[PDB]
RNA sequence: UAUCGAGAGGU
């Protein structure tokens, strides 16, 4: 939950996300691209 | 910064002796004798004048900011 | 930041007595006097004066802490004399010696003119 | 209260003649921020003069 | 000074050059009852300057 | 509105916050606020 | 009443 990975506000109206939030975004993006290959344009050496 | 009004240790007024001390030094007197003439007898009082540094002369060179 | 007002050394609060006398019942005829807003100046002066009286058997004072302008004195007199009275006498005795001293200085001063 | 943050002169006590500002005036006992040393003191509201249109006026402003 | 009596000992006495160092007690004194906590751990924050 | 002083030529002037921040006399863009209307007291200790 | 760092310091 966000209690484990809180956001911080640098200058009142500017907020950045925790390193874990960004890293889970990276896992989620990378997960979607595994779904996008095995169902269409997969050049094998790319699936790996 | 500017000559102290009183000797820190005993309270004797020394802030009226700065011009007289500089004048005695122009007239060629040695520092010890100039202090003697000014009746600065205790060495606490002598330290006040002998080791003062007149920095206000430096600060005045900075063209007033109003 | 935690410095007290310097006037508290000599200005007595209205609810604070200049002087408070209590007994020391451990020995006969002994009082403890607590002086507020006073110094070694008063205490040592009274102390020596009192100690030279023949009917004073014990006199002492202490400033318990230099950061607070009070002191406490202990005074014992022999059976005949009452301790508080001996203290009154020491006050008047010293006032008299200072009156004499002021007179002799005035005279000696005109002589030196 | 109508005298907060308004400039004040002290007319009784050890701080007599000193300038200050009413920092907090909850009730009867005010907190005046003295100008001269960096300290805010407790003082009764009876001890204060407030500045107004004409001179220093007691707590009738 | 209390009594006017001489000291039984004589005192090494004279001028020496002394320095006023940057460390002053009212720049260091600090106390906290309650106050702010960190968002992540809810433990008190670090530093005099942050209560 | 508020009195300022030019950090270069020492001219005194006012600005109504919306005015640009420069001196009318020499065009200097570094200026300093003039002293308060309030009276200042010190304890001389 | 931010977060991550760095540097200089105190005992
Ligand atoms: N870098 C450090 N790490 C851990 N503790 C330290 C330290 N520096 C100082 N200390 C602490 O502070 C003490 C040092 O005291 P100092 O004032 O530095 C010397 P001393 O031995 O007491 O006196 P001296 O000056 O007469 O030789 C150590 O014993 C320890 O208690
Ligand atoms: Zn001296
Ligand atoms: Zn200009």
């Amino acid at each position: 939950p966000p209690q484990v990975r809180p956001s911080i506000a640098m200058d009142e109206t500017t907020q950045g996300q925790d390193d874990l939030t960004h890293k889970l975004s990276d896992i989620l993006k990378a997960n979607i691209n595994v779904q996008k290959l095995e169902m269409d344009g997969s050049p094998q050496h790319i699936i790996n | 910064m500017i000559i102290p009004v009183r000797c820190f240790s005993c309270g004797k007024v020394v802030g009226d002796k700065w011009d007289a001390y500089l004048r005695l030094l122009e007239e060629g007197k040695q520092e010890g004798d100039a202090l003697d003439e000014l009746k600065l007898k205790r060495y606490c009082c002598r330290r006040m004048v002998l080791t003062h540094v007149d920095l206000i002369e430096k600060f005045l060179r900075y063209n007033p900011l109003e | 930041m935690n410095a007290p007002d310097r006037f508290e050394l000599f200005i007595l609060p209205d609810d604070v007595p200049k002087l408070k006398i209590t007994p020391d019942s451990r020995v006969p005829n002994c009082i403890i006097i607590k002086f507020e807003r006073e110094d070694h100046t008063l205490a040592n002066l009274l102390r020596e004066e009192l100690a030279l009286y023949p009917d004073v058997t014990f006199v002492a004072y202490k400033v318990e802490h230099p950061l607070f302008a009070n002191f406490v004195m202990r005074l014992q007199t022999e059976e005949g004399t009452r301790p508080k009275q001996a203290l009154e006498r020491a006050c008047a005795s010293i006032i008299n010696k200072l009156k004499t001293l002021d007179h002799k200085f005035n005279e000696e001063w005109n002589i030196k003119n | 209260d109508p005298t907060l943050n308004k400039t004040v002169k002290i007319r009784q006590g050890g701080y007599k003649g000193k300038i200050g500002i009413v920092k907090e005036a909850n009730g009867d006992r005010f907190r005046v921020e003295l100008h001269n040393p960096n300290k805010t003191i407790p003082i009764p509201c009876s001890f204060l003069l407030i500045e107004s249109t004409h001179g220093w006026v007691p707590y009738e402003d | 000074g209390h009594t006017g009596k001489k000291l039984m000992a004589q005192v090494f006495f004279g001028p020496t050059y002394y320095q006023r160092l940057r460390h002053m007690v009212d720049d260091k004194i600090h106390a906290r009852a309650r106050g702010p906590v960190q968002v992540l751990t809810r433990q008190p924050v670090e530093g005099r300057s942050r209560d | 509105g508020v009195k300022y002083t030019c950090g270069a030529c020492a001219h005194n002037f006012s600005l109504n916050k919306s005015d640009p921040v420069r001196c009318k006399e020499c065009g200097h863009r570094v200026i300093y606020k003039a002293r308060t209307k309030r009276m200042i007291q010190f304890d001389a200790r």
